[PDB]
């Protein structure tokens, strides 16, 4: 476990830097790659499209996040209904088996790089649920999860503060920089 | 026109370029045989899914190609109306809208629009 | 007013009994309605209108809030004021949990007291439901106030005796100002 | 709810509104156009969790 | 001073729970006459122009 | 000489369509914004300062995601709509009145007629190339629109054709120089709001693209670039139709600042409607499309007619 740093240690720091990578690149070609993951990762970052799926009880909270209190468009946030112009998707509620197939279906009909929030308690583990015969104990066994929002809902603030999180994963991934190596 | 002809076609161009250029920047996956399938909400699309043919919407269209043929009837109005005698400009003008509306009435009274089916 | 149409007894209020008239000022104003729109001109006006109205949104995470006092949400295992662990293995948090979501295994420390040796609670099995803390007898484990806890693997989430009491540590002062507040009215 | 005299429920079961509310909409819906059903659908009010449990 | 929940001093006046339309502008004659009065000006003005 | 003129023309031509891509990417930021306090929510503020990159970092996310393209071999026929459908929302400008010549287009008024007929078939082929019946009704229920409400299109068009006496639309700025032509057609400007918003499949009459009944109508199947594309041909379309509105009625002062301000008034009166209206059903705006419309056009048509031949009478 680390600890945020103490008053005079931030003083001492520098600015932390915008681009997550950092600005130490040696040569050319790696400053300019660096450049460009930024402005990707910019781009999927600012603008972010949920497929609203929202199975349940915890759709009700994917609503109030879409509600004009702790607005989500604000952020550039909107809710596609089309999956295949949805570049995010919220799984909430609890994953049946009737639903199982469905789920997967409309997972990969999505065109990537998709990522998956898995809200709630239903879906992260199958939640309150969980000893049932007809329930997927968790969305871990359907999909790919990225971000797990504890909670039964999670309050609308917990939600956008792991969109935000999203954001974060969305801001330092590496495609071109690391390309390069590749 | 040859000028707008022109036009057009760099525009085209330009247009094709740009969707032909996106077609490089967009990233490649390596094709799945589910993320090519017709979208139905998730569950199993049913047979060819090619929908019936035996529906109204051809002849709504019919009432179309009626009411837009005689629109290019009445569109020449607008110049002649200065230079054609004034009687039976008038008078074949007025009877053309005459018969439209009477046309229309009767057809209300028909009400062809509330089918059955 | 125009007349009802069905007579209403009381304990009832009936929304259609109202007459549409027929007289011609009455037709009229509706014809009127009709071919210039009036209703949809009324609603128009109000949403130009309810522009002027300032936007509730919060600026997270800047601005942020309310919540209340018992706002239930990261799990925290307490420490008495000395520091020592609050609980004693009563096993009555894991009794009524509902979800089944804590598991605990105790025995005697070298001193000899009755203390705990895992405690485990799975967060994507519980319900945030606040059973445990209302049955735990010596406040051992409450609700904390925390709820941005996301994490980005699945594993990240099931809590053990340690990650409780880190939390425990971290809010320590938090969780003593709630208590304080409720003690004598929960 | 039925009782066997134990701390435990023997059985629970549960009447929801939106059970027999959407079940007619097999009849309700009858030769509507399709807009007709999403705003039937929708006036039911049939909220879900209370009709599958 | 309170120990509990309860009405303040008073009791609480009453929640209005009643409907109450706006301004009605006009009226099926206003409206059409005053809309046949603008056009007539209407038609004038294109004349001249 | 000649080859100035030449060259200026094609200048002009291209120096608009950036103008317009620009101005309608840019403008989606307004819907965004103005839609966003019609409801008590914000709207993007986030990125950038205010949220004014928000389109620019629209555009970057869909053209990096991938293209899924639907069933194997309809690569190009599924890659033909969007092309054939932002042409013709771009190439519609051309015919755009100015007093600096960019064309003589004459005939204007039949050109307006064809470009915004051409629709039809780009959207319909754009659910046939996909082909998902979710996608397919869509097709038909836009196209079921869009050629409905032309009948009702013309005859509109016609009654301002008479009292302008040409089919030159320049002449709307002389026949306006003195007061303006809304006080005098009022009916037809809410009529023509009808018609415009039908035409660019904006609600109370979302059936085309819509949501909650269609998934996107035929948009369901379109990927990113694609996608794009088609937003961004809805959008010059959505803003062609305001320069239309405030052309004809509005003044027609196109070396005027105001007759910009107009412009921004009206395409933001659409997204007005669009956070108030509800939607019709089918049948509802077919009624509203022969059994209304087109009445009330042919009473006009005979109202005007009538009126210009007393006109011609005096004078
Ligand atoms: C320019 C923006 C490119 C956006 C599209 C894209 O993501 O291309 C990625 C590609 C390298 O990315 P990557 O997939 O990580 O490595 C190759 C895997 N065999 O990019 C490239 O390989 C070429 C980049 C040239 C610089
Ligand atoms: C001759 C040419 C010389 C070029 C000079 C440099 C041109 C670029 C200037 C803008 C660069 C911004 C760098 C600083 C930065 O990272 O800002 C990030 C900014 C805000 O993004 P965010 O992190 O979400 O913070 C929101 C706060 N409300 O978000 C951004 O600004 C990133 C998006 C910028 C879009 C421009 C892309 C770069 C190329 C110019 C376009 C052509
Ligand atoms: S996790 Fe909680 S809020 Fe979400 S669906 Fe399950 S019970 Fe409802
Ligand atoms: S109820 Fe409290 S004291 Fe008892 S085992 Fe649980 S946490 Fe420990
Ligand atoms: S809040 Fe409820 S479900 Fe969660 S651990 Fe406590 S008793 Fe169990």
């Amino acid at each position: 476990q680390q600890t945020l740093p103490v008053a005079e240690v931030a003083q001492n720091l520098p600015k932390k830097g915008y681009s997550p990578f950092g600005t130490k690149q040696s040569s050319v070609a790696e400053w300019s790659l660096a450049r460009l993951d930024d402005l990707l990762n910019w781009g999927r970052k600012g603008s972010i499209w949920p497929l609203t799926f929202g199975l349940a009880c915890c759709a009700v909270e994917m609503m109030h996040i879409a509600a004009p209190r702790y607005d989500m468009d604000r952020y550039g946030v909107v809710f596609r209904a089309s999956p295949r112009q949805a570049d995010v998707i919220i799984v909430a509620g609890t994953l049946t088996n009737k639903m199982a197939p469905a789920l997967r279906k409309v997972y990969d009909q999505m065109p990537e790089p998709r990522w998956v929030i898995s809200m709630g308690s239903c879906a992260n583990g199958g939640g309150y649920y969980h000893y049932s015969y007809s329930v997927v104990r968790g969305c871990d066994r359907i999909i790919p999860v990225d971000i797990y929002v504890p909670g039964c809902p999670p309050t609308a603030e917990a939600l956008m503060y792991g969109v935000l999180q999203l954001q974060k994963k969305v801001k330092r991934m590496k495609t071109l920089q690391m390309w390069y190596r590749k | 026109m040859f000028s707008i002809i022109f036009i057009a076609l760099l525009i085209l161009l330009i247009t094709t370029i740009v969707m032909f250029l996106a077609s490089i920047l967009s990233k490649k996956a390596l094709i799945d045989r589910e993320k090519s399938s017709p979208f139905e909400c998730g569950f199993d699309p049913k047979s060819s899914s090619r929908l019936p043919f035996s529906l109204r919407f051809f002849l709504i269209t019919i009432i179309f190609l009626i009411f837009d043929v005689e629109i290019a009837l009445i569109l020449p109005m607008i110049i002649i109306m200065k230079y054609s005698n004034i009687m039976i400009w008038t008078i074949t003008s007025i009877i053309f809208i005459l018969i439209l509306l009477i046309g229309l009435y009767h057809e209300w009274n028909q009400g062809m629009l509330n089918w059955s089916n | 007013e125009p007349k009802d149409i069905v007579e209403v007894p009381k304990g009832y209020v009936y929304v259609n009994n109202k007459e549409l008239s027929m007289e011609f000022a009455d037709i009229t104003d509706r014809a009127a309605s009709t071919m210039f729109f009036g209703e949809l001109l009324r609603g128009f006006a109000v949403t130009l209108a309810h522009i002027f109205k300032e936007p509730a949104t919060i600026n997270y995470p800047f601005e942020k809030g309310p919540l209340s006092p018992r706002f239930r949400g990261e799990h925290a295992l307490r420490r008495y004021p000395s520091g020592e662990e609050r609980c004693i293995a009563c096993k009555l948090c894991e009794a009524i949990c509902p979800a089944q979501a804590i598991t605990i295994e105790a025995e005697e420390r070298a001193d000899g007291s009755r203390r705990t040796t895992r405690y485990d609670i799975d967060m994507t099995k519980c319900i945030y439901c606040g059973f445990c803390q209302e049955a735990c007898p010596v406040d051992a484990i409450v609700e904390g106030p925390n709820f941005e806890f996301s994490t980005e693997t699945h594993e990240e989430l099931l809590y053990n005796k340690e990650k409780l009491l880190c939390n425990g540590d971290k809010w320590e002062s938090e969780i003593a100002s709630n208590l304080q507040a409720d003690h004598l009215y929960r | 709810l039925i009782s066997d005299g134990s701390s435990r429920p023997y059985r629970c079961k549960i009447k929801a509104p939106g059970f027999a509310h959407l079940a007619a909409l097999e009849k309700i819906g009858k030769q509507h156009m399709l807009a007709d059903v999403v705003a039937i659908i929708g006036t039911l009010d049939v909220v879900f969790g209370e009709i599958d449990r | 001073p309170p120990k509990q929940d309860l009405p303040p001093p008073g009791g609480y006046k009453k929640i209005p729970f009643a409907r109450v339309p706006p301004k009605s502008y006009f009226t099926g004659f206003t409206t059409i006459g005053t809309y046949v009065v603008v056009t007539a000006v209407g038609l004038g003005i294109y004349y001249l122009t | 000489m000649f080859y100035m003129e030449f060259i200026l023309s094609l200048i002009g031509s291209l120096l608009l369509i950036i103008c317009v891509l620009v101005s309608v990417a840019f403008l989606t930021l307004l819907e965004r914004k103005v839609l966003g306090y019609i409801q008590i929510r914000k709207g993007p503020n986030k990125v950038g300062l205010m949220g004014i990159p928000q389109p620019f970092c629209d555009a970057i996310k869909l053209f990096t995601k991938e293209q899924t393209y639907p069933l194997l071999s309809n690569y190009l026929s599924y890659y033909i709509s969007p092309i054939f459908s932002l042409f013709l929302s771009l190439f519609v400008w051309m015919c755009m009145p100015f007093f600096v010549k960019l064309y003589s287009f004459n005939l204007g008024g039949l050109f307006f007629l064809c470009c915004t007929s051409l629709g039809v078939y780009t959207v319909m082929v754009a659910g046939w190339s996909s082909n998902s019946n979710y996608a397919l009704l869509g097709g038909l229920r836009a196209v079921a629109q869009t050629i409905s409400y032309e009948v009702s299109l013309a005859l509109i068009l016609l009654s301002f054709i008479f009292l302008i006496g040409s089919y030159n639309m320049i002449y709307f700025f002389f026949y306006q120089v003195y007061m303006w032509f809304l006080i005098i057609l009022f009916p037809m400007a809410l009529v023509w709001v009808s018609i415009s918003l039908a035409e660019t499949n904006r609600t109370p009459f979302d059936f085309a693209e819509g949501e909650s009944e269609l998934v996107s109508g035929f948009n369901v199947e379109y990927s990113s670039g694609g996608f794009a594309l088609i937003f961004m041909a809805e959008y010059a379309s959505i803003l062609f139709m305001s320069m239309l509105f405030c052309v004809i009625f509005l003044g027609c002062d196109v070396f005027n600042l105001l007759f910009y301000m107009k412009l921004t008034f009206i395409s933001f009166v659409f997204i007005w409607v669009r956070g108030t209206l509800p939607r019709f059903r089918y049948d509802k705006l077919m009624y509203l499309a022969w059994k209304c419309f087109l009445s009330f056009s042919l009473n006009y048509l005979l109202f005007f007619i009538g009126f210009k031949i007393l006109l011609f009478s005096l004078l």
